[PDB]
C-alpha cells in the first residue's frame, strides 16, 4: 500500500493549477495594490498561456498602465513605511538608555602613551 | 570589606541592649524561627509590613552598605511613584472638570450610583484619586516586599546565631573610624652577612 | 533477552549483566519458542479444531469449547517449551553433546550455582571498607602504583605503612579480609548474630558462578565448535 | 597524579618481542590507510576508524532524510508553487533572460525545482545531523589523544 | 607549478603561522616546534646533500 | 515478545524497586539517606537488625503494604457488580461468568493497588518519621545502595528461577 | 507471627514465593510496559493526589507537597526506566 | 563608512584562522556544521524562554553612588586582581564620604 | 565521606528533572482536558454504550497526556539511563576485588 | 531533543542560559592563574562552540532580517531590481536582529557545567562574576535560582547570615 501514497503523484502536482476563485469573488471596491495586482497578475498569465493575439496586445497596454499605477502604489508604501521605520529608529534611540559603561582599555596604550624605551630609540649606547 | 573584630564597634549589640525584654527580636535571638508567609492571604498581611521591617533593620543596622541602598531606593521610589500618582491625578481632575465644563463626561461608570446615589463626575473624580495610590502601593509592596523578606530572612538567621556584630559592608561615619598612623619608620639598612 | 544495557543500569558490570542477561534469555526464549509453535500449529490445524466436532460435538455446536481447546493447545506447547528449556533434564558433562540441547545441563548448572551460592551481604559496609573504596580509584591498573612514604602524612614507621599498603593495595586482599574490619562487622552486628543469623563478609560475586560457556562449572564445550579441551 | 613503577631497562629478549611485536602491528596495516610512521599513528588510525564508523553512520541517515523529509516536507512545500498570491496561477516573471518556457508547466516545475532542491538538500542534513550519534569519536576532555605504540598494542 | 609551489607556501608559511598567536600554558615548546618543523624542513632548503659529488 | 505476560511485573512499580542513582544524583544528604534506606528496607531487609525489619514491615503494612491491597480489594469488589453477567431464566453461563469475574477483578485489584502506591509511596518516604529515625540511625552510603541494588535485582532473579518447575520437578 | 516472617533462613530464600495460581491473577501488572497505561496510572494518581489536597484540608491527613524533592522524584520516575526484559 | 568595523571583521575570521589542521592531530574536532545545526536548535530553546519562560528581572539599584563598586570580601572570595587593594580602599574611602 | 556523583551528570539530571516536573504538571491537566473533551464529543455524536465511551475517552486523555509530556519523559529517560550506567560502572570498578 | 545529547555544547530546554554578549563579559573578569587544568578545558571548548556560534549567529538571522528589509520595502518583489534599498534596510535591520538574537539567553551543557560546578574553579567563577559583573550576576542568580541551584553566592539565598550585595527580583517563595 506504500506505493499508493509514494509512487502516485497528487493530480493537482501534476496538472496545471487553475484560478483561486474564492480570491475573485469578493473584492473591495478600491483600486487597491490588491487589486491592480490581481488584475496584473490575471493579463500576464493570459499572455504568457494564450494563443490569441488581439486580446494579447490588448492586454499588453494594459499591463503597462498597470505597471504605472503600480509603481505609484508601490511609492506610497515605501515612503510611508520607510519614513515610519526611520522615525521608530529615532524613537526608540531617544527613549533607550544607550550604554556608555564598556571597558576603555582598547583606549588606552600605556607603553605608547609615556614611550618606555625613552631615548633608546634616538641611537643606542656605544 | 570587613571590619576587624577589635576595630568592630558593635552597634547592632548596642541596640540590642537597648531592646526591650519583650521585643520580639530577642526572641530572635532565642531562637525564634522565620519562615516566609506561603499563603496567599497572609503574603497580603505581610506586604504592609515593609516600612516597619525597615526601619528595623535601619535602627539595627544603620551603616551596611545594602541597608542604606534599599532605604534610599525605597525612598526615591516612594516619592517618585507618589509623584507620578499625583500628577496623573491632577491631569485627570484637570481634564475631567474642562470637559465637564463643556458638556463632555467620559461615561465610564453609571450616571447615578446605588445607595447613596452620588453623580458618574464625583466617583470618576474619587477614583482617579484613589486607584492610582493603590496601584502604586501594590508596585512598591511587590518589589520592595521581596526585597525586604529576604533582608529580613538574613537579619533573624543571624539573630538566631547570636551574630551581634556588625554585617561585611558596615561604613562607620568618620568619628567611629580609626585614624591611619602616616609615621613608618623603614628598618635601618644593613649589609647582609651572607 | 535481559537487555544488557538496563543490567547495567542497575548496578551490574558488563560480564555479570552478560550472565544474567543469557539466563533469562534461555528462560524467555525457551517460552516464546513454545508460544510461536504453538502460534504455528494454530496456523495450519484450525481445521483440526473443526474435524474433531464428530468425536466432541461440544466443540461445533459451543464455540466457545473451540476456543478454549485452542487455548489450551496454546498453553500446552508453551508448557512444551517451558520444560524443554526451563527444567532440570540432567544430562551428562561430556563434550561430544553439551551445547546442544539433549540436556538442559548448562541453564540447570548455572541456576543452581546462583542460587545455592547468592546471599545478600547481609550488613552495611563499614567506615574502613568505605575509606578503603573511596581510596581505589583507578588506582588497579596494569602498571602497580609507585607507593611512596611520607611521614608527615601517613604517620607510623616506613616498615609498617609499606606492609600495610600492600596487604590493602598490592596484595589483592579485599577489606573484609582484614582482622580489624572482620572484629568491627562482627561487633556492630551483634544484634543480627543475636538472632543465630550468621553476617556475610564477601560481596556475592555473579562472576564467580554465572557463566555462559560453564568453564566455572567445569563443563566440557561442545568438542566441534571449540579448538581447546577443558578439564 | 600518582606515579607508577618503573621497570628495570629490558633485556635484550623483551627488546626483541617488542621489536616482533612492532613488526606485527607494522604489517596489519592497509595499502589504503595513508598514515606515516609517527607516535601518534596508532591514535589517529584509531580516530580515523571511529571517523568512518561515524561517516557511514551519517550518510546512511542522510539517505534516509532524503527519503523521508520529501514527501512529508519538500513535495507539499511543492503546493506553494500552483497559484500566487494574488490567486492567478503561476506564471514566469523572468529576471534577464526571457526563456522560453514553451513546454507544458515549465516555470512553474522550474520555479518549484529552484526552491525545493536546495531546501530537500537542506533539510536532509539537518535530518542527518540530528540522528547521527557523534558519541563514538567525541571526547569532551581530549584524553583519547594519548600516545599508543605498536609493541603494546600486541602482546608476543 | 608557480601555484602548485604557492600553494606548498601558503600550506606550511602561512596559516601555520596563523595558529599560535599567544603565550601558550601547556607544550608551548612543542606546538612551536610543529608550527617551524611543517615550515624549516622543506627538501628544498635540505636535499642538497644526497647528490653533492656535482658539486 | 510476551515477557509482560508470562513473566514477573508486579514488583517493577512499587516498594522502592524503581529507585536508582539518578534519584540520588539530585536529593540532599538527609533526602539521599531517607530514599536509601527506603529502598534497603523494601528491597533488602537482610541488611536491618531483625527489630527494625520488623518495626519498618509494620509501618510499611500500615501505610502501603496492606493499605494498597484493601484498596486493590475495594476495586475488585467495585468490579464485582452483578457477578453473573451474562444470564437469563434458561441459561446461566458458569464458565463464561467465572472467566469474566477473574479477568475483571484482578485487573481492578491491579489497578487500585498501583494507584494507591502512586499516591501514597512518595508521601510514605518523605514525611514518616520513623523512615526518617531508621535512616538516621543506619546511614547507608552510596555503596550500601549498589550492593542493595544488586541483592534486589539478583533476589527478584531467584523467585523467577524457584518458580520455574510448579507441576513435576523430580530433581533426577 | 511477623518475626517469623523476617527471620533469615536457608530454606525461606529458596522456596517458591510465587505459585502457579498467583501467575494468573497477577498478570495485568504487565500492562505497566505500555505508555498508555503509565500515563493512565499517573492522570490517575495525581487526580488522587488533589482529591487527598482537598481533604487534606482536614486535619489528619496531608496533602502533597510540590516543593518535596523526594515526592516529587519518586512521583515522576515510578515508571523511569522500565524493563518488562529483566526479571 | 562601514571601514571602521573591521575588528569586528577580524574578530569571527580571526578566531577562523587560529584553527589547525585536522590530521596535525592537535585536537581532532571539526565541529563547524554541527555547532550550526545545535546553535540553530539553541537559539530555538532560547527564543521559546525568553518569550514563554521565566525571565530574570532587570531592576536594580539606582539611586545610591558606588553601590555596585564592590570591594573584596569572605563574598567575592578575594580571588579579584591583586593590584586592587587600591581599589578597595577609594571603595572604602567613598562609602565613609557618602554615609 | 561518601562516593560523590559526577557533577555534570548531576547538572543535566537536574534540568532533565525540572522540564519532567513541570510537563507532568501540565499533562496531566492536558491530559483531564483530552478525557473531558472526548468524553463530550462521544456523547454528542457517538451512539455506543457509556462502558466503551468512557474507556475510550480515558484512553484518548491518558493518549493526550502522554503525546505532551512525551519528550520530557523521553530526555529525562535517557539522561538517568545515562548516568545510572555511569554510576553503576564507577562503583563497581571501585568495590571490585 | 536530539540524539547528541552528550555534546558539551548541545543543551536541553532548562540548562543554564547566558546570551552570547553576556559569556564574553564573562571573559573580561577572569583569569586563567586561577582555574585548574579541568576549568581551562571547560573554557577551552566553550570558546570553540562560542566562536563557530557567534559566527553562525547572523546567517540563523539573515531569513528573519531578510523578511523584515522587504516588509519595509513594501509589497513589490524587485529581485535583483530592488536589491539596492533591500540590502541597505538589510544593513540595517539585520544588526537589530542579530541584536535580539545575542542579548538572547541560550542553554548549554558547558554554560551549565561552568558556572554551576561544586569545586573551586566553579565557586571561583561565580565569585568573580558576582564582584566584576554584578548586573550579569544578578540575572543569572535569578535564573539561577529558579533551576533549584542552592550556591553562597547567589542574591536569592534564605540560609545566609550576611546580606545580600544586590537588589532581590520578586520571586514565588
Ligand atoms: C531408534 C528408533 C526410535 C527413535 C526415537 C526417538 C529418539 C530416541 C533416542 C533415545 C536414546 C536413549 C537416550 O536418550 O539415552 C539417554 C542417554 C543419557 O545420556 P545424556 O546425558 O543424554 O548424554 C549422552 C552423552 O553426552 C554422550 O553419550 P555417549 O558417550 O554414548 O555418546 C557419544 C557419541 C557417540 O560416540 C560414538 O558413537 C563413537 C563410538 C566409537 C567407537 C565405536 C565402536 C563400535 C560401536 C559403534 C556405536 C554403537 O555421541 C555423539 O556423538 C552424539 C552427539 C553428537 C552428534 C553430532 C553433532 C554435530 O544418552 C545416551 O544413551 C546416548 C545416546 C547417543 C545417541 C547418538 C550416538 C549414536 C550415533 C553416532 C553418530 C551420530 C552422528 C550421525
Ligand atoms: C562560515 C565559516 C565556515 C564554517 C564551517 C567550517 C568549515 C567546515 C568544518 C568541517 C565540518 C564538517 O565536515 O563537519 C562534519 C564532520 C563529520 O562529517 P561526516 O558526517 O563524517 O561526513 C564526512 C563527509 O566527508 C563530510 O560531510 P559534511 O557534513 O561536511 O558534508 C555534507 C553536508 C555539508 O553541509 C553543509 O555544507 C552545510 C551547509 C549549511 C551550513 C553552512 C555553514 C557551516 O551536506 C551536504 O553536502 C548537502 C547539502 C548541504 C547544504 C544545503 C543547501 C543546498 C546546497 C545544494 C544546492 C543545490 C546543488 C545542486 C543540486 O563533523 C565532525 O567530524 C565532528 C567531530 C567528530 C569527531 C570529534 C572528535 C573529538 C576529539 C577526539 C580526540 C581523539
Ligand atoms: C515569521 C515567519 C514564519 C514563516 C513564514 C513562511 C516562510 C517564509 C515565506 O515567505 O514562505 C513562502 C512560502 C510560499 O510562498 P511564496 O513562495 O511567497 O508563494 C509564491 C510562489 O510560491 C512562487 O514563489 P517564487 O518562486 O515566485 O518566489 C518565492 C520564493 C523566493 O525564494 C527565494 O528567492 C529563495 C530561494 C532559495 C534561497 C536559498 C538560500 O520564496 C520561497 O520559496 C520561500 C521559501 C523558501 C524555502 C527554501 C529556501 C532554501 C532553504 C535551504 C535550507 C534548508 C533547511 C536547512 C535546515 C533548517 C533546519 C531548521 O510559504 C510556505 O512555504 C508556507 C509553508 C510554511 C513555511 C515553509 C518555509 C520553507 C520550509
Ligand atoms: C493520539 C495520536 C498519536 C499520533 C502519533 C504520535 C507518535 C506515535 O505514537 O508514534 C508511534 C511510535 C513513536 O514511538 P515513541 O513515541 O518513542 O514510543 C511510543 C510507543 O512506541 C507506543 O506507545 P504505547 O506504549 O502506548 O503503545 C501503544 C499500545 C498501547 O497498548 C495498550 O494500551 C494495551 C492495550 C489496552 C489494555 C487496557 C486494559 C484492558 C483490561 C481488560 C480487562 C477485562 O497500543 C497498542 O498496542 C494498540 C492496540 C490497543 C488495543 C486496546 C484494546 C482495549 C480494549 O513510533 C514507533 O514506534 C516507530 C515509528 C512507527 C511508524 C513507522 C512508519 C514506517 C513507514 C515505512
Ligand atoms: C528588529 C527588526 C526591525 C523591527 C522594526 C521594523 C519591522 C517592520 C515590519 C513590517 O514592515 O511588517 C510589515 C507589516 C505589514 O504587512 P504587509 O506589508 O501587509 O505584508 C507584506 C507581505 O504582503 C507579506 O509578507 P511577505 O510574504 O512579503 O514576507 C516574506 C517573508 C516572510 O518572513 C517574515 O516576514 C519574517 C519576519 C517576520 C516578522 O519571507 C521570508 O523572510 C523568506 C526568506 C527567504 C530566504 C531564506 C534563506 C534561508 C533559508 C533557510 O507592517 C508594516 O508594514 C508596518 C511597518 C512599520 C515600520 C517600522 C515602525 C517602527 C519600528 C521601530
Ligand atoms: C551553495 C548553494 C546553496 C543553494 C543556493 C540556491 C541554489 C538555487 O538553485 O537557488 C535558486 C535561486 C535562483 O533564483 P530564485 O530564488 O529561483 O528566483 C526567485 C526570486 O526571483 C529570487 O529573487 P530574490 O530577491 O528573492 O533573491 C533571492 C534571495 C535568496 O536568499 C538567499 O539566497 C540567502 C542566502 C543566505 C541565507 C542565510 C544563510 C543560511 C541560513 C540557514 C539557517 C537558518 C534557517 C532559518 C532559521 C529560522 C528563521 C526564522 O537572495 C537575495 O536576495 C540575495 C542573495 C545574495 C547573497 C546575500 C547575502 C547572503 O538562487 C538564488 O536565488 C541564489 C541563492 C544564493 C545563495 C547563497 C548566497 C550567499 C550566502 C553566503
Amino acid at each position: 500500500m506504500i506505493w499508493k501514497y509514494l509512487q502516485r503523484t497528487n493530480r493537482g502536482n501534476i496538472i496545471q493549477a487553475g484560478l483561486q476563485h474564492r480570491k475573485f469573488e469578493n473584492l473591495p471596491f478600491k483600486q487597491n495594490f490588491d487589486n491592480l495586482t490581481k488584475a496584473y497578475d490575471l493579463r500576464m498569465w493570459y499572455i504568457s498561456n494564450s494563443p490569441h493575439e488581439a486580446k494579447n496586445l490588448e492586454y499588453v497596454n494594459e499591463l503597462e498602465a498597470l505597471h504605472n499605477e503600480l509603481n505609484y502604489q508601490n511609492s506610497r508604501q515605501f515612503l510611508f513605511r520607510t519614513v515610519s521605520f526611520l522615525l521608530g529608529w529615532a524613537l526608540f534611540y531617544q527613549f533607550y538608555e544607550l550604554p556608555k559603561t564598556y571597558d576603555w582599555q582598547d583606549t588606552q596604550e600605556p607603553k605608547h602613551q609615556v614611550p618606555a624605551y625613552g631615548d633608546l630609540e634616538e641611537g643606542g649606547d656605544e | 570589606e570587613m571590619i576587624l573584630p577589635h576595630n568592630n564597634r558593635q552597634l547592632a549589640r548596642q541596640y540590642f541592649d537597648s531592646l526591650p525584654e519583650n521585643d520580639i527580636n530577642r526572641k530572635y535571638y532565642e531562637g525564634l524561627k522565620y519562615e516566609t508567609p506561603k499563603t496567599f492571604f497572609g503574603r497580603f498581611l505581610n506586604q504592609f509590613n515593609i516600612d516597619a521591617k525597615l526601619d528595623t533593620l535601619s535602627k539595627f543596622y544603620t551603616y551596611q552598605k545594602t541597608i542604606r541602598a534599599t532605604q534610599a531606593e525605597l525612598q526615591e521610589d516612594r516619592k517618585s511613584y507618589l509623584t507620578n500618582s499625583l500628577l496623573f491625578t491632577a491631569v485627570s481632575w484637570f481634564s475631567i472638570y474642562q470637559f465637564a465644563r463643556k458638556g463632555a463626561v467620559l461615561p465610564v461608570l453609571r450616571e447615578y450610583g446605588r445607595y447613596f446615589g452620588t453623580h458618574r463626575l464625583f466617583r470618576q473624580y474619587l477614583h482617579t484619586l484613589v486607584l492610582p495610590l493603590l496601584y502604586t502601593e501594590y508596585a512598591l509592596n511587590q518589589k520592595y516586599y521581596t526585597h525586604m523578606e529576604h533582608l529580613w530572612t538574613v537579619h533573624v538567621n543571624r539573630l538566631n546565631q547570636k551574630i551581634l556584630e556588625d554585617p561585611l559592608y558596615t561604613f562607620y561615619p568618620q568619628e567611629l573610624n580609626v585614624p591611619k598612623h602616616n609615621i613608618i619608620v623603614p628598618t635601618i639598612f644593613r649589609d647582609t652577612p651572607q | 533477552a535481559a537487555r544488557v544495557r538496563t543490567l547495567i543500569a542497575a548496578g551490574f558490570s558488563k560480564e555479570e549483566a552478560e550472565q544474567v542477561a543469557w539466563l533469562q534469555n534461555h528462560q524467555v526464549n525457551g517460552k516464546i519458542l513454545g508460544l510461536f509453535t504453538g502460534g504455528f500449529a494454530l496456523y495450519c490445524c484450525n481445521n483440526y479444531f473443526h474435524y474433531f466436532e464428530r468425536y466432541f460435538p461440544r466443540l461445533r455446536y459451543q464455540p466457545f469449547t473451540k476456543f478454549l481447546a485452542q487455548a489450551a493447545t496454546v498453553y500446552f506447547f508453551f508448557k512444551i517449551g517451558d520444560y524443554y528449556f526451563t527444567s532440570r533434564r540432567y544430562g551428562s558433562n561430556d563434550a561430544r553433546m553439551n551445547g546442544l540441547m539433549y540436556s538442559n545441563t548448562y541453564y540447570s548448572t548455572n541456576k543452581e550455582a546462583l542460587i545455592q551460592n547468592f546471599e545478600p551481604l547481609n550488613r552495611k559496609f563499614t567506615e574502613e571498607e568505605v575509606e578503603q573504596f573511596l581510596r581505589n580509584e583507578g588506582r588497579s591498573q596494569e602498571e602497580k602504583r609507585n607507593w611512596i612514604y611520607n611521614p608527615h602524612i601517613h604517620g607510623s614507621t616506613e616498615g609498617e605503612w609499606k606492609a600495610d599498603i600492600h596487604e590493602k593495595f598490592d596484595s589483592g586482599k579485599a577489606p573484609w579480609e582484614r582482622e580489624h574490619v572482620k572484629a568491627k562487622i562482627l561487633e556492630t552486628n551483634k544484634a543480627k548474630i543475636d538472632a543465630g543469623e550468621e553476617i556475610q563478609l564477601k560481596p556475592f560475586k555473579t562472576l564467580n558462578h554465572l557463566d555462559k560457556t560453564g568453564l566455572l562449572h567445569r563443563l566440557h564445550p561442545f568438542i566441534w565448535t571449540n579448538n581447546w579441551t577443558l578439564l | 597524579g600518582f606515579e607508577t613503577v618503573v621497570p628495570a631497562p629490558p633485556t635484550r629478549d623483551d627488546e626483541l618481542r617488542m621489536i616482533k611485536a612492532t613488526e606485527e602491528q607494522f604489517l596489519q596495516q592497509p595499502r589504503y590507510k595513508l598514515y606515516m610512521n609517527e607516535a601518534h599513528r596508532i591514535a589517529k588510525m584509531n580516530h580515523g576508524d571511529r571517523h568512518n564508523n561515524i561517516r557511514a553512520h551519517f550518510w546512511s541517515n542522510f539517505a534516509l532524510g532524503l527519503l523521508i523529509t520529501g514527501p512529508i516536507f519538500i513535495i507539499p512545500f511543492g503546493k506553494a508553487f500552483r497559484n500566487l498570491r494574488s490567486g492567478v496561477p503561476y506564471y514566469f516573471r523572468p529576471k534577464y533572460v526571457f526563456t522560453q518556457k514553451n513546454q507544458y508547466n515549465q516555470d512553474r516545475n522550474w520555479g518549484a525545482m529552484k526552491k525545493q532542491i536546495p531546501l530537500w538538500l537542506g533539510l536532509s542534513t539537518a535530518y542527518a545531523y540530528w540522528f547521527t550519534d557523534f558519541s563514538i569519536n567525541d571526547d569532551e576532555w581530549l584524553e583519547k589523544g594519548k600516545v599508543i605504540y605498536p609493541h603494546q598494542t600486541i602482546k608476543v | 607549478v608557480c601555484g602548485i609551489y604557492v600553494i606548498h607556501v601558503i600550506y606550511n608559511y602561512m596559516i601555520p603561522y596563523y595558529w599560535v598567536s599567544t603565550p601558550l600554558k601547556n607544550d608551548e615548546f612543542t606546538r612551536l616546534r610543529m608550527k617551524d618543523y611543517i615550515a624549516s624542513t622543506v627538501l628544498e632548503e635540505v636535499y642538497g646533500i644526497s647528490y653533492a659529488e656535482w658539486g | 515478545v510476551f515477557e509482560f505476560l508470562f513473566y514477573n511485573q508486579q514488583h517493577k512499580t512499587r516498594n522502592g524497586y524503581f529507585i536508582n542513582h539518578d534519584n540520588l544524583m539530585l536529593a540532599s544528604l538527609e533526602e539521599r539517606k531517607k530514599l536509601i534506606f527506603y529502598f534497603i528496607a523494601n528491597q533488602v531487609p537482610e541488611k536491618l537488625d531483625p527489630v527494625d525489619r520488623v518495626k519498618f514491615n509494620e509501618e510499611l503494612s500500615d501505610n502501603l503494604s496492606t493499605k494498597a491491597r484493601l484498596i486493590g480489594s475495594l476495586t475488585g469488589l467495585i468490579g464485582l457488580v452483578g457477578f453473573p453477567y451474562i444470564s437469563t431464566r434458561i441459561y446461566s453461563r458458569p464458565v463464561l461468568n467465572i472467566g469474566l469475574s477473574l479477568l475483571i477483578c484482578p485487573f481492578l485489584y491491579y489497578v487500585g493497588n498501583q494507584l494507591t502506591y502512586s499516591v501514597w509511596e512518595p508521601k510514605f518516604i518523605a514525611n514518616n518519621n520513623t523512615v526518617c529515625e531508621l535512616s538516621k540511625k543506619y546511614n547507608f552510603t552510596v555503596f550500601d545502595f549498589a550492593q542493595a541494588k544488586k541483592e534486589a535485582h539478583l533476589k527478584a532473579l531467584r523467585t523467577e528461577l524457584v518458580s520455574d518447575n510448579l507441576l513435576y520437578s523430580p530433581g533426577i | 507471627d511477623p518475626f517469623k516472617k523476617v527471620e533469615r533462613d536457608y530454606h525461606n530464600e529458596r522456596s517458591v514465593h510465587k505459585h502457579f495460581a498467583s501467575y494468573p491473577l497477577k498478570f495485568w501488572w504487565g500492562l505497566n510496559k505500555f505508555e498508555t497505561i503509565q500515563g493512565i496510572h499517573s492522570i490517575l494518581g495525581n487526580a488522587a493526589d488533589l482529591v487527598v489536597s482537598t481533604l487534606s484540608f482536614i486535619p489528619g491527613v496531608q496533602g502533597r507537597n510540590n516543593a518535596s524533592y523526594i515526592e516529587n522524584s519518586i512521583r515522576v520516575t515510578r515508571f523511569r526506566g522500565f524493563d518488562d526484559k529483566t526479571q | 563608512s562601514w571601514a571602521y568595523m573591521y575588528p569586528w571583521l577580524k574578530f569571527i575570521f580571526r578566531k577562523y584562522l587560529d584553527v589547525p589542521y585536522y590530521w596535525f592531530y592537535l585536537n581532532g574536532r571539526e565541529l563547524g556544521i554541527r555547532v550550526f545545526f545545535t546553535d540553530l536548535k539553541l537559539f530555538f530553546y532560547g527564543i521559546t524562554n525568553r518569550l514563554f519562560d521565566f525571565n530574570p528581572s532587570s531592576i536594580k539599584f539606582e539611586k545610591y553612588p558606588f553601590y555596585y563598586w564592590i570591594n573584596s570580601s569572605q563574598l567575592t572570595e578575594f580571588n579579584q586582581y591583586r593590584k586592587f587593594v587600591i581599589r578597595d580602599s577609594i571603595i572604602y574611602s567613598l562609602n565613609n564620604y557618602i554615609i | 565521606r561518601d562516593f560523590e556523583y559526577n557533577n555534570q551528570d548531576v547538572n543535566q539530571l537536574n534540568g532533565a528533572f525540572i522540564s519532567l516536573v513541570e510537563d507532568e504538571k501540565i499533562g496531566f491537566w492536558v491530559g483531564v482536558g483530552g478525557f473531558a473533551y472526548s468524553q463530550f464529543i462521544m456523547r454528542k455524536f457517538v451512539k455506543s454504550t457509556n462502558i466503551f465511551a468512557s474507556v475510550t475517552s480515558l484512553f484518548a486523555g491518558a493518549a493526550l497526556a502522554n503525546l505532551y509530556t512525551h519528550q520530557s519523559r523521553a530526555s529525562y529517560a535517557r539522561v538517568a539511563a545515562r548516568a545510572n550506567r555511569n554510576a553503576s560502572l564507577a562503583l563497581n570498578k571501585l568495590m571490585e576485588y | 531533543m536530539d540524539n547528541n545529547y552528550h555534546f558539551w555544547g548541545n543543551g536541553d530546554r532548562q540548562d543554564v542560559s547566558l546570551s552570547y554578549e553576556d559569556y564574553y563579559s564573562i571573559l573580561d573578569c577572569l583569569l586563567d592563574e586561577k582555574l585548574s587544568p579541568q576549568g581551562l578545558m571547560k573554557f577551552k571548548n566553550l570558546h570553540e562552540v562560542s566562536m563557530y556560534g557567534v559566527s553562525y549567529v547572523p546567517l540563523y538571522c539573515f531569513p528573519v532580517a531578510y523578511g523584515i528589509s522587504h516588509m519595509l520595502t513594501g509589497k513589490v518583489r524587485r529581485g535583483h531590481s530592488g536589491y539596492r534599498n533591500l540590502f541597505s534596510l538589510m544593513s540595517v535591520v539585520l544588526p537589530f536582529t542579530c541584536w535580539y538574537a545575542y542579548t538572547t539567553p541560550i542553554p548549554r551543557r558547558l554554560y551549565t557545567e561552568i558556572i554551576c560546578s561544586n569545586n573551586a574553579d566553579g565557586a571561583y567563577v561565580r565569585n568573580r562574576i558576582k564582584q566584576q559583573k554584578p548586573g550579569i550576576w544578578r540575572k543569572l542568580s535569578q535564573q539561577l535560582y529558579n533551576k533549584n541551584f542552592r550556591f553562597p553566592e547567589l542574591n536569592q539565598d534564605l540560609t545566609a547570615t550576611e546580606f545580600p550585595l544586590d537588589y532581590v527580583a520578586p520571586h514565588k517563595f
